[PDB]
């Protein structure tokens, strides 16, 4: 029976950029436990429901130890909506973004849909990235921005629901 | 050259080609492969976490036993 | 015609040279994925036994104030 859709999600970035906690807010989880730091996977489940429909977003995050360059790989090719995240705490993070966009464009599939993730916009006392600034790197690559918060819990749910349906509007259009 | 050139051409248009044809077959089994270790893995974590949880879950309810006599002995 | 075959030739094969390279790769593939996912699924279980192992640790440990010091609370 339900789920009656499946969007297969990525998370890349650097690290320290708070890739990890945006994940963990999004599905929920009440700890922190996570293969991350030591492995470089994590996965989380969370079905939505979006104009009605069920919708069972599987969440790959990534965190590029050449050590499974394969395995990651198979998770860019098989993605479906990846959300690149950096840090507003730092700069070569919103450097980097373009450096992935590369790889997003490089590994990844021809129509997927990106998304522009500035974290951590919760501590302004230590920015250094400029929203604005940040704005016209997404609006140049003609790609969505969103800046978020793991930790105050500022538009992570919104983040994930927008490209949820950025994917779906795209695939009711192939009806 | 004209006939090696029309020639030549046809064997390096069947080459290309045959790659081309070649390449999508190596391609698209590296699809289904990833597909079926995405579908392996997402698995794997999923059972990772349960366990992990159940871990923690009753490593909860030990602790919350023990903030709960623990402060009322510190009490007096 | 004599002058349009020197195009194909020196052009087509910066393009099957850079197939050629592709199918190289796309080829160690399938193993590769396995190999990884022998390590990964490895790397998941002994991380997994840590993880559930350090919260029962703290199960017993965190018991063991129900039993050496509730009984402290009898004996004072
Ligand atoms: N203030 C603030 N700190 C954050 C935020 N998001 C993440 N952090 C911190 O950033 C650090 C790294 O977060 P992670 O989720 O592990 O970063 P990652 O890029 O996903 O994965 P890593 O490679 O481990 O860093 C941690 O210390 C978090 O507490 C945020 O939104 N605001």
């Amino acid at each position: 029976k339900t789920y009656d859709y499946l969007f297969k999600l990525l998370l890349i970035g650097d690290s320290g950029v708070g890739k990890t906690c945006v994940l963990f807010r999004f599905s929920e989880d009440a700890f922190n436990s996570t293969f991350i730091s030591t492995i470089g996977i994590d996965f989380k489940i969370r079905t939505i429901e979006l104009d009605g429909k069920r919708i069972k977003l599987q969440i790959w995050d990534t965190a590029g130890q050449e050590r499974f360059r394969t395995i990651t790989t198979a998770y860019y090719r098989g993605a479906m909506g990846i959300m690149l995240v950096y840090d507003i705490t730092n700069e070569k993070s919103f450097d980097n973004i373009r450096n992935w966009i590369r790889n997003i464009e490089e590994h990844a599939s021809a129509d997927v849909e990106k998304m522009i993730l500035g974290n951590k916009c919760d501590v302004n006392d230590k920015r250094q990235v400029s929203k604005e600034r940040g704005e016209k790197l997404a609006l140049d690559y003609g790609i969505k921005f969103m800046e978020t918060s793991a930790k105050a819990n500022i538009n992570v749910e919104n983040a994930f629901f927008t490209l949820a349906r950025d994917i779906k509007a795209k695939m009711d259009k192939k009806l | 050259g004209y006939e090696r050139l029309k020639e030549e051409l046809a064997k390096a248009q069947r080459e290309l080609k045959l790659k081309d044809e070649e390449c999508e077959r190596l391609s698209k089994v590296r699809d289904q492969l990833g597909q079926e270790l995405e579908e392996l893995t997402a698995s794997l974590f999923e059972e990772a976490h349960k366990m992990v949880r159940e871990a923690n879950i009753k490593q909860a309810t030990a602790e919350k036993q023990l903030k709960e006599a623990q402060g009322k002995i510190d009490v007096l």
